[PDB]
């Protein structure tokens, strides 16, 4: 996991040490901006079927070569698995708005992503660019609050950053 | 980082090892986890193992 | 390691569930009770040098048979290792009061903890008495119901945190048994 | 190799708690799977030797 | 444990090596002065009830503040445990005249003494000074032999040295 | 870890007792016997490679089953691993007589010794036969009943050491069995 | 080096510890039998040219095969080096009667003897048996004192033991 | 490492000198002054907590520039290393007083030790002051010219060890200079 | 004398100038040097009885023709006359380590001495073996401090530049 609980209660154990006031201070920043963090979570829970479909053929507009046989998108059975694949990325980013850090991303959906995809001849360049479509796809005083998009947008360009 | 710094550097790490040889022998035992030989004596032969590691 | 915000996502991923507001309100009330949890965990670690003494001196004023030599627990390095083992478990449970979840306990110490104690010759019946006195003083310390020491607070209910520490210490006692 | 299982019964019992004291805290931070691999298998997580001394 | 057996049969195992004549030499010094070492042991076995009582209120003369409530000597139940505490130090120093080194001292009654006492609000300054009363409390040609006090007195100032 | 000086202080440790003027007259034999004990231990360590070459040859005298191929002990590194194991009983039974106690023998080899030999396929009947050769040659070296080796001595008894060394090779024979 | 000074002042440094009375006792056994040890040293200093010649062709009686070409003793130039070789063993055993232990033997003339000789096609079986000729070659109340031969003879069978 | 029994052999091994009774009688004085040599070393290990509290308090009595903050030796961990460095130099001279030789001082302490202190920033002049107090009290401890502390002894001249210990402490001082 | 301080005094008298800090410079340069220089300057008064029967006859080990008629050893009182010129030539080496320059010798020792020794016909090429034994027996980190025997050489072979 990955949160501020994974920082300070682990470092006090790594020092063999009490939860001193360095550790008690670090979780106060959760409290004053969990209200900033957790109206973003029900947006992509409310749009968990809305923006998966608008990101797939926005990716498949700029990656339209896949439909030949012998590639990653040779039939609709691939595309039926492909909207599963962006949504499984989209599940975890919703959960990282809850745990604070990128907890469910790294130990489940990020580490060893660069041992899988082109071995299964899946293009990694379409994977970041489907996400980079949704990275700029926001409008901060109109969709959500202004205190909600800066947790959302910093996780989506991280998904291009973590594949780097 | 200096000739004076280079000859300083092996002295305290010898003292760091002799600090840490004195936690192994906190109670005055050459404790059994440290082994550096065989049945037959051969720690002069394992000197040449460790001085190879000193050299390599 | 894993906390109360992370307990609610490891089951939803097992059913591939998007976490929505059906269960979020337990965590809004958890983040409501953040400073209540803070005003709990300050008072535990403040006098915790006194708590490990009050355990292991109250553990032995019911049983002087440990200090009777030829027993397990008489001498001072043995008592140093007793006060090693007394503080470390109090150190570990204070991470769980901060977490709101006991998953910081179960891997770092609870794995094979009892089987090492019978391999060391530790009587675990004296251990379950010792963790009870730690359980006895801590519920009077997260409240202001101690003997002489009274920290200053803002008033209100803290028994819901006291049911968490009551569900923490016996889980250690279920693992050292 | 024999003098591991020869020497004691409590210091080798303290080894299996000590084996998590190098691996969990500064070798596999963030991976819970690699964290419970230490607490389920300490002796397997004890020759993991991530101090890269080229040995 | 801690003796010359703990030196040379452990270092030959730490070298992976025979008991050569470096190891056979080191125990010869036991033999020529065990007679020097082991008429000191029955002195404090003969005075195992005599000098525990003379050291407690010699300490409690120069530490007479303890008798108030809220401290380490608030009742006779503490003082009934306190003559147990000096005697439990006094048991081990008798045994170190038998094993040669400070064998029963360090692994039983010395290591982690600085994690116990003031945590139990017991003063460590009275602990060394009760022992330092008994350190100079000797008379080498009169109580024991002249070859017996130099093992005794070197262990008692060690008890102040090991608490340092 | 513990000499025959110090067998009589760990049982007085268990009674909160001290070594008063009744238990140590066998110890005042044991310090007056300092140079008769010393005159036995030169006689063993002078001919130490005789005794490991008399035991393994007398073991292959009585048993040609190990010399057969596919046996335990027939080949080169294998018989070289015997002279590892052949001396290490003689190596610590020296210190059992040097300290006067087999407590220096009991933890340093006898822990886990029997179960490794079935894990290595070592037959324990040839192990208990070769240690009885090592007993029979050591009691003829501490005394004056060798074949040709005639060291200089002062006369008197050392059958008290002959019973001490006979209670040692039986103790290693019970622990490899 | 190898003596009782190499035991106890090194083990007190290996413990990080004072020279306590375990260390002060171990050198007392030097003092009471240095007179036993050091009339043996001037015997083989007095016979430093006498018993080198009597050991070479006592060895070359039972090893008489060497005089062919292609072996270790093919000319007198080998035998002129061969009385140097037994004397260089004989120098060190004289010095071990002075330092107490086998100090000059192991770090100078013993360690790595089993990497040299048959690589230079020198027979190691003749090396121990030239020494084993001199091992029994003693007469304890007639050549030296009775307290002098037991340090001498225990070092010579050690030379067969250290080559094992 | 190396001592007075081994000092007389390394100049004789360098000349292949078969050692006979022309230089034995200087060692025979070392043989005869065995118990006199141990008489000085047990008055110096019996007050070694006094001397480490006497010298650097007497060094801070003469020069208060170190306890000024921003100086060398002022704060709490900083004073723990003052007793750390100050005690270990007393351990090494007590090794050197016993060997009849400061060779064991010369290799475990006296290699490179000087410019580690100015790669740290230790003033070397304050360490000459602390070692001179440790030179001056130790020569008052091996005789009976202490203030209050008089142990029981056998009388006579023992200046020959006072010239030995004064030739050891300046060897510490010239090494750190 | 030509000392450490005395150079800039006459240089201040040369121009009419004053002591600057460059005139004050080398007084620090001696007190940073002489933390161990006075050890060997004490050990020239501390080893001067064994070395008068080392360096007084180290001439006689090489120059064995001194007992020729017409030399310094034909009569016994002139064997004393070369021995005081090792006894004064290690008491003046005791006096030369402390000045900084060659202060005793350029007023008393070198002062005319190339004229002197060949009309009394004393060989000044035999005076080098009184000094050459003080140049090879010098093992520095066992006899003195390690810096101190390097500079002790430099006063010592400057005399060899005077005699040769
Ligand atoms: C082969 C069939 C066969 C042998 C090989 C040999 C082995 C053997 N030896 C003994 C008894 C002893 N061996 C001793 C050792 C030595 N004797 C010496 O003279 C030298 C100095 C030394 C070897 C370096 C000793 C002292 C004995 C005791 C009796 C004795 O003095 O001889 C046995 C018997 C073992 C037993 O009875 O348990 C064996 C098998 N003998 C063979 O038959
Ligand atoms: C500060 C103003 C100041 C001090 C602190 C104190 C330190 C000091 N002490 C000496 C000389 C000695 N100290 C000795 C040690 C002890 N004396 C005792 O009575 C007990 C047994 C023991 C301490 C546990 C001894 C023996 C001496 C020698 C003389 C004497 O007998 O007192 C000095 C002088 C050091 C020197 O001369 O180089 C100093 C600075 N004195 C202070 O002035
Ligand atoms: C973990 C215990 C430990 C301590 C403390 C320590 O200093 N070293 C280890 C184990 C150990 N090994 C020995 C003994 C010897 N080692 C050697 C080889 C040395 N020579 C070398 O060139 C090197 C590499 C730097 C080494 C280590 C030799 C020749 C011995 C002699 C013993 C013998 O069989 O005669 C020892 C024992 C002595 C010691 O204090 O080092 C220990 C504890
Ligand atoms: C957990 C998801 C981490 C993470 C793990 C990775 N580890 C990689 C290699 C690696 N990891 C370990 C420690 C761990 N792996 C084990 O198999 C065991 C014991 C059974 C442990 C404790 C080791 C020792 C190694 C090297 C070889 C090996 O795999 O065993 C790895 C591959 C890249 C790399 O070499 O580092 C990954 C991705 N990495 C993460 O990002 C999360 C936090
Ligand atoms: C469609 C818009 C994509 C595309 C998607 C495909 N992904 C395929 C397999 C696959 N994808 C992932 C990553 C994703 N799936 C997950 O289950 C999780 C985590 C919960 C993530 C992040 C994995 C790990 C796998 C392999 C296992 C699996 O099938 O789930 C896939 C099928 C490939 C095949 O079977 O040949 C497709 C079509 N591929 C594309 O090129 C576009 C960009
Ligand atoms: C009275 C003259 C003393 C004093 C003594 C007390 N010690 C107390 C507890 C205690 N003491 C030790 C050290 C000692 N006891 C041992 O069993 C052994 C080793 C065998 C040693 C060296 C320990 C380890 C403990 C804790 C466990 C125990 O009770 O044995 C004590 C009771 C304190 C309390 O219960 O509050 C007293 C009064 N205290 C003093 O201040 C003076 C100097
Ligand atoms: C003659 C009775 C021997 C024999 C002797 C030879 N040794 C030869 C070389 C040699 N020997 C040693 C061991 C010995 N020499 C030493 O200098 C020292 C230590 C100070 C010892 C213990 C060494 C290390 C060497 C190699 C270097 C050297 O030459 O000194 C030798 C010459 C062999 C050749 O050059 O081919 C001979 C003849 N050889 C025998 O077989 C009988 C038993
Ligand atoms: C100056 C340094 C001393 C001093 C030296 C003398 N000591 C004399 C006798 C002496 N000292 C001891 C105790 C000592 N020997 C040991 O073996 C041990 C512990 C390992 C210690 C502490 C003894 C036993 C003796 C008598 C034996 C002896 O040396 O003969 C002594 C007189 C010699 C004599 O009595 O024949 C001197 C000059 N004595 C002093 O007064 C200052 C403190
Ligand atoms: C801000 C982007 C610009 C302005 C207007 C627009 N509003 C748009 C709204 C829109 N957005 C989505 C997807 C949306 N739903 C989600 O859950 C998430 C991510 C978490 C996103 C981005 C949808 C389906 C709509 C249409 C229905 C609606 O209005 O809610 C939009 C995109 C084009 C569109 O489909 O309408 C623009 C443009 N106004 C400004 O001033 C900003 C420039
Ligand atoms: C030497 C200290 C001075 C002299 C005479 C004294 N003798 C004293 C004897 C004494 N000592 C004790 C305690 C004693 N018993 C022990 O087991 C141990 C330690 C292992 C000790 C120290 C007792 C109970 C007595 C009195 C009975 C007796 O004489 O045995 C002593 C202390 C005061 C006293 O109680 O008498 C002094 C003083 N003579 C000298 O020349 C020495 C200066
Ligand atoms: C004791 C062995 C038997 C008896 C008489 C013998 N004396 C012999 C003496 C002898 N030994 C040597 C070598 C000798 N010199 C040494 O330096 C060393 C070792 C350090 C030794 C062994 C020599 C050259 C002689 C002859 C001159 C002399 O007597 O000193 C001896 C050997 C044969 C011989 O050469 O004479 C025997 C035999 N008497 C007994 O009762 C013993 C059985
Ligand atoms: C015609 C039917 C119709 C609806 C029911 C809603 C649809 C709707 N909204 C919510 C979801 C929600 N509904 C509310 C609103 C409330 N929650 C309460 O308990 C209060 C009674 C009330 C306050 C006014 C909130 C706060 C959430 C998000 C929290 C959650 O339910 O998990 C849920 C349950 C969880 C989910 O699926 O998201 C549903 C079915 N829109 C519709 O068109
Ligand atoms: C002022 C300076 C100063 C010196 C130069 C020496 C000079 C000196 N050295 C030795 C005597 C000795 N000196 C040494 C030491 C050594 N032999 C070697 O082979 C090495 C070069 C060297 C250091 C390892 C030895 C081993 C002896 C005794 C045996 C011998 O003479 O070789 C002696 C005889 C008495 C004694 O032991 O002290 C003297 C006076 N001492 C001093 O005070
Ligand atoms: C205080 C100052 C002082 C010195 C600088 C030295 C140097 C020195 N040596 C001698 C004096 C002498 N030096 C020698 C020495 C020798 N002759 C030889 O042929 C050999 C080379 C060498 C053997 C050791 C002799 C023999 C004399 C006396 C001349 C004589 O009487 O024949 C003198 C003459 C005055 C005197 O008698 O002292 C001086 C100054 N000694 C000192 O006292």
């Amino acid at each position: 996991m990955k949160s501020v609980i994974t920082t300070v209660v682990s470092a006090a154990d790594a020092a063999g040490r009490f939860p001193s006031n360095s550790d008690l201070e670090s979780i106060q920043g959760n409290i004053q901006r969990s209200a900033a963090r957790l109206e973003a979570a029900e947006k992509l829970a409310g749009n968990h079927e809305a923006v998966v479909k608008e990101a797939g053929d926005a990716c498949f507009a700029k990656y339209a070569y896949l439909k030949n046989p012998g590639e990653a998108g040779e039939n609709q059975e691939k595309i039926n698995k492909c909207y599963r694949d962006v949504d499984h990325y989209m599940r975890l980013v919703n959960y990282c708005l809850v745990v604070g850090g990128t907890g469910p991303l790294d130990e489940w959906g990020i580490a060893g992503a660069r041992e899988v995809y082109r071995t299964l001849n899946l293009p990694t360049s379409a994977y970041v660019a489907s996400i980079a479509y949704t990275r700029d796809r926001l409008c901060v005083p109109r969709d959500m609050s202004a205190q909600a998009g800066v947790e959302f947008s910093a996780y989506l360009d991280y998904l291009i950053n973590a594949l780097s | 980082l200096g000739f004076y710094g280079r000859k300083a550097d092996d002295f305290m790490a010898r003292s760091i090892a002799m600090q840490a040889k004195a936690s192994a022998a906190g109670s005055g035992v050459y404790t059994t986890q440290c082994s550096e030989g065989a049945s037959k004596g051969m720690a002069e032969n394992a000197r040449t193992a460790s001085l190879a590691k000193q050299f390599r | 390691m894993l906390d109360a915000f992370s307990r609610v996502v490891v089951n939803s991923d097992a059913k591939a569930a998007y976490v929505g507001g059906s269960d979020l309100q337990a965590l809004k009330s958890f983040i409501a009770d953040g400073n209540k949890r803070l005003d709990a965990v300050n008072s535990i670690v403040s006098n915790a040098s006194c708590m490990v003494s009050d355990a292991v001196s109250g553990m032995i004023c019911e049983n002087p048979g440990l200090i009777s030599p030829g027993g397990n627990c008489y001498t001072n390095r043995r008592m140093a290792a007793c006060l090693r083992d007394g503080e470390i478990i109090l150190r570990y449970v204070s991470y769980a009061l901060l977490a709101g979840d006991a998953s910081v306990l179960e891997d770092r110490c609870l794995n094979g903890l009892k089987e090492t104690y019978i391999a060391l010759g530790v009587p675990t019946n004296s251990s379950i008495r010792a963790v009870s006195i730690m359980k006895a003083q801590a519920v009077a310390f997260i409240t202001n119901t101690a003997t002489e020491r009274k920290m200053s607070f803002a008033a209100g209910d803290c028994t819901s945190l006291a049911s968490e520490v009551a569900s923490y210490f016996d889980r250690v006692g279920a693992a050292i048994s | 190799n024999f003098r591991a299982r020869q020497m004691s019964a409590g210091a080798k019992a303290a080894a299996r708690f000590n084996a998590r004291r190098v691996a969990n805290d500064w070798h596999n931070n963030g991976c819970n799977y690699e964290e419970k691999l230490t607490s389920r298998f300490p002796a397997a997580a004890s020759s993991v030797r991530p101090t890269t001394n080229r040995y």
